[PDB]
């Protein structure tokens, strides 16, 4: 033929069949032992998610949400993702004492449901009403963005203490139980309005620590609705929403490390 | 610890780099020694 | 074009002096007119040689920039700029990826260009050396007056004059001469002075006395002649053009390189476009379809391989430089290993090029002297009183002297003023009797008759050094038979005795044997003149026989030859044991050529020519079956009337071939004949008459000390110490580097698979990219470099000089067996070890292997800053990317770890590491430096930006260890099978 005879062509096939078969069987074996060394409830390493990311619902083309108020299908793209998220926080999804629980309607302290063990059933998560998100189809004019803190197993978000000076200096400082979120731009051509649990501009600490998908399915993380009823129009406004805390940090590279990058433009 | 389990989300990449560079250097020296056993 | 120059020349030495003038419109006495000479100048053109048109270095450099790998890397470099252009227009990408990767790849092409350019070097100044043989000026007779002119202004027809010490300015017809002798070594390779006279003495113009040639010099006397040829039209000017004009051609090693380039280029374009369409079918945007292709290019092309080859060659050439063997062309480092036939000059190559005493006949006994340079033999006789009598004649009846200031150099190497035979005798006595000058001071010469053409002997009368005598001793030497007709007694073991027919017959026997050995034989005799008949003041007349020259006492015979170099016989046998055929090709006479052939082992004992059979059986040569003769001796005059097909039959039908009295073109023809049969041929030589053959040879080797400038220009390799044993070393080195290149190539190729497979699974699986493009270049250009090079220092696995020369048609540098092992077996195991570490990193950060399938869509989505892992956690864009790049880093390090084992297995093709050992210090160096580089690239701060290399946790380093070990075991088991059964299965499938 090309290389060899039929007899040789066969033997080279019988070899590579057994050979690659063995190699596949060995590869699988090493994957088995790897998995055997891992927990079902907690990942081996967590230093790469460490400082929590802050992500929002409006799917930004490039950290930007520009549209026209005087146009219907101009914002119907951002309403798709906005709906996708809030559709999960339905009351019909949170039914019965299992696996949900009614928690303080005001920001409270942490809740420990034991260890990362299966020695108990599904760890009961705090309910969250999308109805706590006042004012927010969504904002056809002047968007109503929804913030979110990235989930990390066993992470206890710790707010800053009012020992020294603060950006939003001491205003509504629920020091003991709220992780604040203050959006900014100089360039003050807007109108910041925050909505959340208990009416505070933060995340209620009663939703922590997260026990993971395996130990807490259907779990709901707290949301923070933000509305920009800015009196300006037809210009790119670089708005940055920042979260503050002891376990919260940022990076010049990762522009989502505990903060937002939104470029709103109501070009109408 | 409980609420004070910050160490769980931390890794000393600084020491690791110091050690890694020490090792790389020493392996580089060892190599020179064996090569220079005759030039 | 040069087929005309490969033919024997035609001449006009047969014409009379007068007749020759009519042909050139010339005067025998007055010479040309100033006007007629200038007319002929403009007509024929200058008496000069024009160098052939060369290829500029520009075109030479750029021709490498387009050879398979460079072509693919160019397509990659441009395709980078393509994707970059498409980006800069569509969505403003502030990145530098495609732009920088395009710059990097273009640089890789340029630098790789320098390496191949350095390897494909051609240092040739043939025509320049020939031009150095034309004198600046010549002496001509114009308008009846002699004047010096620019030699280029010399034309056919003018009257030229030459004298001892000057170069022949052009081909001349000798019309007048006085004691003129010439050095024709340019045409023959033999430096013994040849007389020139107006008389025609041979039909063959290269042998006649009435022609003098350009490229030669007058050694003594004076001559006048008419110019018959000028410039390019001279006999050796044509040799110049032939030699300088010959097409170089591709080396065996070069052909091998291009061959695997085709193979690897083939699989590259195959998988390249095979997956380019496979991606579009899967609905991949052309924006991405090109990005994947660039990666495929980088994965398939072994970026650092061609440069490795060059470095391995260079390092092998450095070792040979350290044995006095200079390599002018890096590729010639390997050709000697692939050589199946050596065509060797004799004089100054196989031989020392110095008349040396070989045997002596005295006391009715043949004695042998030591002919070797360094005198590696033993003594023959010292005791016999006869010896001292013969020794005295050899010293006394000798007019040769050592040049001043030689006392530092060894006797046999020092320059001597005199003819070759007298120098030989001088050096013979000086060696075994101490200072000859002393013997010539103790015995003052009073009268002598120098060797005469008519007398055929030379005699001398000396004052006997003996005090009790202080009388007159007569000594003489000459033609053995002439000396015999002048002897009455023979000095036997001390005492004289009558010359009976018995001893006279033993003389003839001794004389015939020595002459049969191709040796020049001289007779020696002396006579103690009677005291009473010769007073202490008796005057001797040298002009008229004033003393007896008959009834003298015969002392002995001495024989001499230009002997082989000490190492030559043994080197020839070693070449022949390695299955290399050795042919002699010489300008020298057949009797001498044949005798040295037997001396060095070109013709082995018992082997006969057709002429030998005929003489032994006493039958006509036509009655001899030529197939009964494995040896042959072909004279150039017969070679001339043979067609190449008939030359091919000679080459095919004889194992032991001697081509004697060959011209320079004839040497070229013999070389081409050998090549025509498909053989790789080496030429060894030292003369300008070797230049064409040296050029045409696959590898030409010139002698460094004895070699002429031309020969060393025509060669690829120079033996700086004239050590012929270096050829044996060269062939051995050549074979070793050939095997080690295979090892180094397999090693380099093996790591291609773990660079290809990640890109494929990226498409077919939709998982995050396991390894990056930049990461690949950190391997092929970084870590693999020193290890791959180090394989060039591997010792032989067996006695390589015991095997036959490789068949260049069947035995390739890269074959299917190499690809099967590197791509199909070991590289495949490396790929898995890479993937394993990849799955380990991701799973330990929360992305278990199961959830990875079909996630790249959301993974690469820059706007999704919340991807959910297996544990329900949410990751931003840059966070997951850090883990991904950490995956690239550990996959990279996994390659390094699996290359550890590969380096050790590529060490040996057959033998076990437990047999070959770990005595390669460069290899061990490679292991340490490779690991140091990898660690540095991962842990050095800032490398996460420039190369996207991230720090690895200690446990990460050990992921591939079980795969590294399986490689070592697998290959060790496999080679155990090879050795345990030379049959073929494992062998014919995987044995590189
Ligand atoms: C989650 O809540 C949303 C609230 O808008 C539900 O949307 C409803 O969709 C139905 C049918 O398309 C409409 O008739 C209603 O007007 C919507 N609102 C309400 C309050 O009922 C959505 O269907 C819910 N999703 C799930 C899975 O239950
Ligand atoms: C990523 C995976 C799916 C690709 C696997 C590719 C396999 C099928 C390839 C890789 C190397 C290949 C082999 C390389 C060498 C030889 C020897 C040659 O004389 C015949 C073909 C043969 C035997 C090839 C057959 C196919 C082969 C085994
Ligand atoms: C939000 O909606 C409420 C009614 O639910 C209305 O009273 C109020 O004006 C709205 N706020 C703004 C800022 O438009
Ligand atoms: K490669
Ligand atoms: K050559
Ligand atoms: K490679
Ligand atoms: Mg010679």
């Amino acid at each position: 033929f090309l290389g060899r005879t039929g007899s040789s062509w066969f033997k080279i096939f019988l070899f590579y069949l057994i050979f690659y078969g063995c190699l596949a069987g060995i590869f699988i074996g090493t994957i088995q032992v790897l998995l055997l060394t891992l927990s079902d409830f907690e990942p081996k390493y967590q230093d790469r998610v460490a400082p929590p990311g802050l992500s929002h619902a409006p799917y930004a083309i490039k950290t930007e949400i520009s549209f026209s108020i005087s146009n219907p299908k101009s914002y119907e793209s951002f309403v798709k993702s906005m709906h996708k998220l809030m559709d999960l926080y339905n009351e019909s999804s949170q039914a019965g004492n299992s696996p949900f629980e009614d928690c303080s309607d005001t920001p409270a302290d942490y809740i420990k449901r034991g260890d990362l063990d299966d020695s108990q059933g599904q760890k009961k998560a705090c309910r969250f009403s999308r109805m706590w998100l006042k004012n927010c189809g969504y904002a056809e004019g002047k968007p109503c963005v929804v913030a979110k803190l990235n989930r990390i197993i066993g992470f206890y978000p710790k707010p800053l203490k009012n020992t020294t000076d603060l950006p939003e200096e001491l205003q509504a400082n629920y020091n003991q139980y709220v992780l604040p979120l203050r959006c900014a731009a100089r360039e003050k051509i807007g109108s910041i309005e925050y909505f959340g649990l208990g009416g505070y501009a933060g995340f209620p600490l009663q939703y922590y620590p997260y026990y993971g998908k395996r130990l807490q399915k259907k779990y709901l993380q707290p949301l923070l609705a933000i509305q920009f009823t800015n009196l300006t129009q037809n210009m790119e406004l670089r708005i940055e929403c920042k979260v503050y805390g002891e376990n919260i940090d940022y990076s010049e590279k990762d522009r989502f490390r505990g903060r937002f990058e939104v470029k709103i433009e109501v070009k109408s | 610890e409980g609420p004070d389990n910050d160490e769980r989300f931390t890794y000393d990449y600084y020491r690791l780099r110091v050690v890694g560079l020490i090792v790389a250097a020493v392996l580089c020296v060892i190599g020179i020694i064996i090569l220079l056993a005759g030039k | 074009l040069d087929e005309l120059k490969k033919e024997v020349s035609m001449d006009d030495h047969k014409l009379s002096l007068d007749e020759l003038h009519n042909k050139y419109g010339t005067d025998l006495t007055r010479g040309l007119t100033n006007a007629r000479a200038k007319e002929i100048l403009a007509r024929d053109g200058p008496n000069s040689l024009t160098p052939p048109p060369t290829t500029p270095e520009w075109i030479k450099f750029c021709r490498q920039l387009f050879g398979g790998f460079s072509i693919l890397l160019w397509i990659g470099a441009i395709l980078c700029f393509l994707a970059y252009g498409i980006q800069a227009a569509t969505e403003d990408e502030p990145a530098n990826d495609n732009l920088y990767l395009g710059v990097v790849l273009s640089t890789v092409v340029i630098v790789t260009g320098c390496f191949s350019y350095y390897q494909e070097a051609k240092s040739s100044r043939i025509m320049d050396s020939f031009k150095n043989m034309v004198p600046q000026q010549a002496l001509v007779i114009r308008d009846g007056e002699k004047s010096t002119i620019n030699a280029e202004f010399v034309v056919a027809g003018d009257l030229v004059e030459v004298k001892g010490g000057d170069r022949i300015p052009a081909d001349l017809r000798i019309i007048s001469a006085h004691g003129c002798k010439v050095d024709n070594s340019s045409l023959t390779g033999e430096s013994e002075p040849q007389t020139r006279s107006p008389e025609f003495s041979s039909e063959n113009p290269l042998e006649t006395r009435n022609i003098a040639f350009f490229s030669t010099n007058c050694v003594e006397g004076t001559a006048r002649g008419v110019v018959v040829y000028t410039g390019d039209r001279t006999v050796m000017g044509r040799i110049a053009t032939l030699a300088s004009g010959l097409e170089v051609g591709r080396t065996p090693i070069a052909i091998e390189i291009e061959h695997f380039i085709h193979i690897i280029t083939g699989v590259a374009v195959f998988l390249g476009v095979s997956f380019f369409i496979l991606s579009l079918i899967l609905g991949y945007s052309w924006l991405e379809a090109v990005i994947f292709l660039i990666g495929i290019i980088v994965a398939n092309v072994p970026e650092g391989l061609l440069a490795t080859v060059t470095v391995c060659l260079t390092l092998t050439a450095k070792r040979m430089a350290r044995k006095n063997c200079l390599v002018k062309n890096l590729e010639a480092v390997e050709t000697l290993g692939s050589t199946s036939t050596i065509c060797s000059d004799k004089t100054g190559t196989l031989t020392q090029n110095r008349m040396t005493v070989a045997h002596m006949w005295f006391d009715n006994q043949i004695h042998e002297a030591d002919t070797t340079e360094n005198q590696s033999g033993a003594a023959f006789d010292k005791t016999s009183a006869t010896w001292s009598a013969l020794s005295r004649i050899a010293a006394l009846c000798n007019r040769a002297v050592f040049q001043a200031g030689q006392d530092n150099v060894p006797i046999l190497k020092r320059s001597v003023a005199g003819d070759a035979s007298e120098s030989a005798l001088l050096k013979c006595i000086e060696l075994c009797c101490g200072s000859v000058q002393g013997m010539r001071d103790r015995n003052p010469k009073i009268v002598e008759i120098p060797f005469n053409s008519t007398n055929k002997y030379q005699l001398s009368i000396h004052e006997n050094e003996k005090s009790s005598e202080s009388r007159y001793l007569l000594v003489m030497k000459g033609a053995p038979e002439r000396i015999l007709d002048r002897c009455s007694t023979i000095l036997l073991n001390g005492a004289e005795e009558p010359l009976k027919e018995d001893m006279k017959e033993a003389f003839q026997n001794a004389y015939l044997e020595l002459g049969g050995l191709g040796e020049r034989v001289l007779g020696f005799c002396h006579f103690a003149l009677p005291e009473d008949k010769y007073n202490e003041g008796y005057p001797f007349d040298a002009d008229e026989p004033n003393f007896p020259t008959t009834d003298l006492c015969f002392v002995g015979l001495m024989a001499m030859i230009d002997p082989p170099r000490a190492a030559v016989p043994d080197a020839v046998g070693k070449c022949r044991s390695a299955g290399i055929k050795v042919i002699m090709v010489t300008g020298d006479h057949p009797i001498t050529a044949k005798a040295i052939a037997k001396g060095v082992g070109i013709i082995s004992e018992g082997n006969e020519t057709i002429e030998d059979i005929a003489a032994r059986l006493n039958i006509p040569i036509g009655q001899v079956n030529p197939r009964d003769a494995k040896a042959c001796v072909v004279h150039g005059s017969d070679l001339k009337d043979l067609s190449t097909e008939v030359l091919d039959d000679i080459l095919h039908y004889h194992t032991e071939i001697v081509f004697a009295r060959t011209s320079p073109q004839q040497k070229l023809i013999i070389v081409e004949g050998c090549q025509r049969q498909g053989a790789i041929v080496a030429v060894t030589g030292d003369g300008v008459n070797d230049s064409p053959a040296l050029k045409k040879a696959d590898i030409g080797v010139a002698m460094g000390i004895s070699g002429s400038d031309v020969s060393k220009q025509a060669a690829d390799m120079i033996l700086l110490d004239d050590n012929f044993a270096s050829i044996v070393t060269g062939v051995e080195e050549g074979r070793l580097i050939f095997d080690n290149l295979k090892k180094s190539i397999a090693y380099t190729l093996t790591s291609n698979i773990p660079e290809i497979t990640p890109f494929l699974v990226f498409i077919i699986g939709n998982v995050p990219l396991p390894l990056g493009t930049v990461t690949i270049l950190c391997i092929d250009l970084g870590t693999d470099m020193v290890p791959a090079i180090s394989l060039a220092y591997e010792q032989a696995e067996s006695d390589i000089m015991k095997r036959q020369p490789r068949n260049p048609k069947t035995d390739k540098l890269v074959n299917e067996r190499l690809i099967s092992m590197a791509y199909g077996q070991i590289g495949m195991i490396q790929a898995l070890g890479g993937f394993f570490s990849y799955f380990v990193i991701l799973a330990e950060n929360g992305f278990l292997p199961m959830d990875l399938i079909g996630k790249r869509v959301r993974w690469d989505d820059r706007w999704i800053s919340d991807v959910e892992d297996s544990f329900g956690q949410q990751w931003t864009y840059e966070q997951r990317k850090i883990v991904e790049f950490t995956c690239h880093t550990s996959f990279f390090i996994s390659i390094v770890v699996v290359q550890w084992a590969d380096l050790i297995i590529c060490k040996t093709r057959r033998n076990s590491i437990f047999q070959q050992g770990m005595k390669n210090k460069i290899l061990i160096f490679g292991l340490f430096e490779e690991t140091a580089l990898a660690a540095f690239l991962s842990y050095c701060p800032g490398t996460d930006v420039a190369l996207r290399m991230y720090p690895l946790k200690p446990s990460w380093w050990f992921c591939a260890f079980p795969y590294s070990l399986i490689i070592f075991l697998y290959d060790e088991m496999r080679r155990f099978i090879i050795r345990r059964s030379p049959g073929g299965w494992v062998e014919q499938e995987t044995y590189y």
